[PDB]
């Protein structure tokens, strides 16, 4: 009765319409293991949170910063907090965060204190869910925000890759992109850049340097299937 | 049913005349499996329907201009005059996708008789789908069904049949000597003993490979021999 | 009842369809001991295991090469890895025993004593080298999507699915060295060769596949 991936189709036993955005969509079997469910609902909304920040991340980098392109502004940012002391300071304080959240996974009642100020104290909820501190002014229905995450968080793991494929292809930023399809839409597809026939295989070059130097030892910079583009 | 492909044959058990256009035919067995004959149906009615658009394709596009030649009318030169040399790539990037939709919607249709037929954005008008192949409702905004059904269902593919055959015999007729089907009519009415069958089969007048924007096509034809 | 390697003749006695990828193909009887099989069910396995790992190598290595890339042939990928990173080649093959040898000898207990190799003897991991049958462990480790429990009637489809690829990249790998010796040159170029002519440029116009050229 619900909503589906394929609206003539069926959903597979495995999946009931139980979880959010459960549109039935698994046809490589991957959800029929409960105990390995629960670690793919974990990391399908992870993936999604952090896509959801990266794209974010460029579209606004890219209507206030027109001069740097993303994909080389990990390079070029010049903090003077120096280029490992900021991977040192995000490592301990991510190998802090991700240890926390995978305590949640694996025992769900065993995180819910503030260790260092105890008369704080998460609510307990919904493994993946923290809230609490993390959801004050929650609007509308709970359930409703629950899918609206998944779906603008699927959108945006789909946009990310697009952001990839189309920095190694035409090389520049998805407005300016987006502006080369605007322009000339007949002509600037995937399908226009490329093609293979039987015989041959025309396939664009990179727009990306093999390496960068980036302060003394070089760092290696691949098109991330080159060979393999269509 | 009766009337069959031949007088003295038995018609086969599963062609009780049920389908239309059953002839008692099929001597290859290809639709003893039931599941599988509703997909060669469906695959009929596809290869009739197409090939309804090929010969009224074929046929026309030299009557509104017999210029543009029909086996070299795919290429960009011979397109007409808003896309002339349009790139390749950006047309079939419109035709492929504006096909899957299509084309999945009619094969859920196959696989799932009954959940596809109302419009998805639209919550409104369904099609009404008496029987598989046949949709119906907006596809009929003439209303030309609802009659003896039965009478314009064989009339579909008996026409449909025919232009299978006239639509290879298009291209055969375009491979052998170079020329249009209504200009190989001309051939052969204005010497019907030195532009027949006979020394045409064995030549092919199609090269190698013709290369478009940057690309190459291999073009067989049907038989070898040049 | 079921399909056969051949049509007409029957599936041999000891060879009843629950096998994946039982076609009745055991013309010699070389499985007619019911332990012996149990041992080619292994083999057959890891052969087509290797062979699956070996014609993806292969391939993909190659889809690399004739495009533009800087990848070496298949059978020249051994001589140029061990002289552009300095390699010191029996230093290579050595930890190579070492590490398989480990892996092959688990199995190798595996197959004389099932219910073994679980008992902690490792570093502590119990039930993940527990082993599900013959050919197919599981557990943590080895299903780590947990594609094995949960529905077991598309399990036994992922069966059939892994033993037919498996079959043909052992083939795909006893093609891939005939392509070389026949031809002399890599795969994709003897892939595009017939795609260039398919006539003139198949096995038969060589003059190493038949000597009747
Ligand atoms: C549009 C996407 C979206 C939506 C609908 C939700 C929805 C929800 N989240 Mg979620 N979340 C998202 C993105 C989203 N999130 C991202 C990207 C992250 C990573 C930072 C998180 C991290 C997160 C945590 C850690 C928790 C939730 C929780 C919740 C639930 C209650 C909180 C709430 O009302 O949020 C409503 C959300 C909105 C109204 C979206 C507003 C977006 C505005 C327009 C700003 C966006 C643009 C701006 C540039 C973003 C940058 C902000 C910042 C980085 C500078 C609800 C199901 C809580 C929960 O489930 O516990 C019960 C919880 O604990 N989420
Ligand atoms: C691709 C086109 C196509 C397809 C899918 C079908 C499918 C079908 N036809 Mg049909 N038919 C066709 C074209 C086609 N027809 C043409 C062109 C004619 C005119 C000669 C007929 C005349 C005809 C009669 C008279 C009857 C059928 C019947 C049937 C049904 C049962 C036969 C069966 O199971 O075969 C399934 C068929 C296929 C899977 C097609 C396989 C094609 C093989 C592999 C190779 C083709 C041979 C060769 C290349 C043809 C070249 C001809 C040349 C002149 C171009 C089935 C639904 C019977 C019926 O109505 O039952 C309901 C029946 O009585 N057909
Ligand atoms: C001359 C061949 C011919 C004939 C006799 C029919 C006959 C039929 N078609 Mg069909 N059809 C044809 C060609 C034909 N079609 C082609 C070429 C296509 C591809 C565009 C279709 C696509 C098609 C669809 C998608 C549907 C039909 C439907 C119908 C039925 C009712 C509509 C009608 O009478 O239209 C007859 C019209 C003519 C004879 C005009 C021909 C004049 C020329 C320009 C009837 C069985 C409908 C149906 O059965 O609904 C339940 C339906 O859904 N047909
Ligand atoms: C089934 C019998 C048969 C076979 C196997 C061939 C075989 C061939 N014919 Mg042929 N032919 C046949 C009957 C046959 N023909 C008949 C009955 C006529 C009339 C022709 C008229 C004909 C012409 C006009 C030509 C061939 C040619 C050819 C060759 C390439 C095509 C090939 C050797 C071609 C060739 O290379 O000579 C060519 O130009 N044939
Ligand atoms: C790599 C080795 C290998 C091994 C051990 C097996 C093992 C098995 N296969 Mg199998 N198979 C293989 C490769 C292998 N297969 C390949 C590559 C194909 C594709 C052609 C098949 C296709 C196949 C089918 C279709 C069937 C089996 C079956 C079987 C089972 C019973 C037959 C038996 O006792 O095997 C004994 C096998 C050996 C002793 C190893 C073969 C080595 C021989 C002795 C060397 C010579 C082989 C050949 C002539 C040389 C070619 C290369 C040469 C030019 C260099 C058994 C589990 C049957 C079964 O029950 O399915 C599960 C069955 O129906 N196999
Ligand atoms: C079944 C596996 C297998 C196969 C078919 C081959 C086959 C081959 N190897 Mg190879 N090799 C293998 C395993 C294998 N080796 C292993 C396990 C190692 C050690 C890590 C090597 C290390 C190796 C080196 C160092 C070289 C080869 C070379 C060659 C080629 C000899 C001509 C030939 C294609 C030589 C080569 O490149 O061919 C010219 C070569 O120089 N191989
Ligand atoms: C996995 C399947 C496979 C595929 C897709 C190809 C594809 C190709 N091969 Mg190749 N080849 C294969 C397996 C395969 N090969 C095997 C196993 C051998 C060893 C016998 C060879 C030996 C071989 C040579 C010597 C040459 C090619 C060539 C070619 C290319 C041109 C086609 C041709 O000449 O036909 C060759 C086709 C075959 C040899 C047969 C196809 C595979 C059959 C079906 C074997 C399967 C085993 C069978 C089912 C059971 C064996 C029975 C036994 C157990 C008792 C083409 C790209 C030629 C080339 O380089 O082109 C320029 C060429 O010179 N191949
Ligand atoms: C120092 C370098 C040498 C040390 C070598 C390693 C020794 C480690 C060892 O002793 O293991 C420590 C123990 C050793 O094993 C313990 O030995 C005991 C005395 O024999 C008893 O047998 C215990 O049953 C057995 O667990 O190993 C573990 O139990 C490992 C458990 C791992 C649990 C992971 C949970 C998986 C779930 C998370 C996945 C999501
Ligand atoms: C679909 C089709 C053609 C569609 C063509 C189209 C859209 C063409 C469009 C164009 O041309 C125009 C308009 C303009 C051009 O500038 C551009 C193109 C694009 C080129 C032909 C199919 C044509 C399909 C044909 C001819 C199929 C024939 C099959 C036969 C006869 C088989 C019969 C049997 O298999 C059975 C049925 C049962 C067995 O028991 C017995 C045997 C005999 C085996
Ligand atoms: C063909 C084959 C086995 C064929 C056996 C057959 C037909 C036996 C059939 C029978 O027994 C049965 C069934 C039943 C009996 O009654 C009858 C017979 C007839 C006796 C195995 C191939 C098996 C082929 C295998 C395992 C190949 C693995 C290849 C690998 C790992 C390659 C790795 C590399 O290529 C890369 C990836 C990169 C390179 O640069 C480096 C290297 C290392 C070269
Ligand atoms: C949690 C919480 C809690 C409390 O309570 C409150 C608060 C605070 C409010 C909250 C928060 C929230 C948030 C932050 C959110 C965010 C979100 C996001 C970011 C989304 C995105 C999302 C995103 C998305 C979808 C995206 C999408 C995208 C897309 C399609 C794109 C596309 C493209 C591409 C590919 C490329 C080309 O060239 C162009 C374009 C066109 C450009």
């Amino acid at each position: 009765s619900r909503p589906l991936w394929l609206p003539g189709s069926t959903p597979p036993a495995h999946l009931k319409g139980d979880l959010p955005g459960d549109f039935g969509f698994d046809p490589l079997g991957l959800g029929a293991n409960a105990e390995s469910l629960k670690w793919f609902k974990e990391s399908e909304l992870v993936h999604s949170r952090w896509a959801m920040a990266a794209v974010a991340g460029i579209l606004v980098q890219e209507i206030v910063r027109p001069d740097v392109f993303w994909y080389n502004a990990g390079k070029e940012v010049e903090s003077p907090l120096g280029p490992l002391g900021l991977l040192a300071v995000e490592f301990f304080l991510m190998h802090w965060v991700e240890v926390r959240r995978w305590q949640d996974l694996r025992k769900p009642g065993s995180v819910d204190q503030d260790p260092i100020f105890s008369q704080y104290k998460l609510p307990p909820h919904e493994v993946g869910y923290p809230g609490g501190v993390f959801a004050p002014f929650i609007p509308g229905d709970l359930a409703e925000l629950k899918v609206k995450e998944i779906k603008n968080g699927r959108l945006a793991m789909l946009a990310f890759v697009g952001f990839v494929m189309a920095a190694q292809v035409t090389g520049k930023g998805p407005i300016a992109a987006l502006q080369e399809h605007l322009a000339d839409p007949w002509g600037t597809t995937i399908f226009s850049k490329a093609a293979v026939v039987p015989g041959q295989a025309v396939a664009p070059p990179c727009k990306i340097p093999a390496s960068v130097s980036y302060k003394g030892i070089e760092i290696p910079t691949p098109c991330f299937l080159q060979g393999l583009w269509p | 049913d009766r009337k069959l492909w031949a007088p003295g044959v038995v018609a086969p058990e599963y062609l009780k005349g049920d389908l239309a256009g059953d002839y008692g035919w099929d001597p290859l067995g290809l639709g003893a499996d039931p599941t599988a004959l509703k997909w060669y149906r469906q695959s009929e009615l596809q290869h009739a329907r197409w090939a309804m658009l090929g010969v009224a394709g074929v046929l026309v596009q030299e009557i509104v201009k017999p210029d543009v030649y029909f086996y070299e009318a795919g290429l960009p030169q011979n397109l007409p005059e808003p896309f002339t040399n349009i790139n390749m790539g950006g047309l079939l990037a419109w035709e492929f996708i504006l096909m899957h939709w299509v084309e999945v919607r009619r094969w859920q249709d196959y696989k799932n008789f009954g959940s596809v037929n109302e419009d998805p954005i639209f919550k409104g008008n369904k099609v009404p789908n008496p029987e598989m192949g046949y949709p119906g409702g907006i596809f009929d905004p003439f209303g030309f069904s609802k009659g003896n059904l039965k009478e314009l269902q064989t009339k579909e593919i008996k026409n449909g049949r025919l232009a299978m055959i006239a639509y290879m015999a298009f291209i055969l007729q375009a491979q052998a000597t170079g020329k249009g089907p209504l200009a190989a009519l001309s051939a052969h009415l204005s010497n019907p003993f030195g532009n027949n069958i006979l020394k045409n089969i064995g030549t092919c007048t199609v090269p190698h490979s013709v290369d478009v924007q940057g690309l190459t096509i291999p073009l067989t034809c049907l038989w070898p021999g040049s | 009842v079921r399909p056969v390697w051949f049509p007409g003749n029957p599936p041999p006695a000891h060879l009843d369809g629950s096998l994946a990828g039982d076609y009745g193909f055991d013309p010699l009887f070389l499985g007619q001991e019911p332990q012996t099989l149990k041992w080619y069910v292994q083999a057959e396995l890891v052969h087509g295991r290797f062979a699956m790992l070996g014609a993806a190598g292969i391939i993909l290595t190659s889809i690399g090469a004739k495009v533009g890339l800087g990848f070496p042939e298949w059978y020249d990928a051994g001589k140029v890895v061990v002289e552009k990173n300095n390699i010191d080649f029996p230093t290579l093959m050595v930890i190579q025993f070492y590490l398989m040898g480990w892996a092959e000898t688990k199995r190798w207990y595996d197959f004389k004593n099932p219910g073994s190799q679980a008992d902690g003897s490792f570093l502590g991991f119990t039930e993940e080298f527990k082993g599900l049958e013959n050919g197919y462990p599981g557990g943590r480790f080895f299903d780590p999507m947990g594609l094995s429990r949960g529905d077991a009637a598309k399990y036994q489809e992922y069966k059939q699915k892994e033993v037919k690829n498996g079959r043909l990249a052992m083939i795909a790998c006893l093609g891939f060295a005939a392509q070389y010796a026949a031809t002399g040159k890599g795969p994709l170029d003897n892939l595009a060769d017939h795609l260039a002519d398919p006539n003139h440029v198949n096995f038969a116009t060589n003059g190493v596949s038949i000597p009747i050229a």
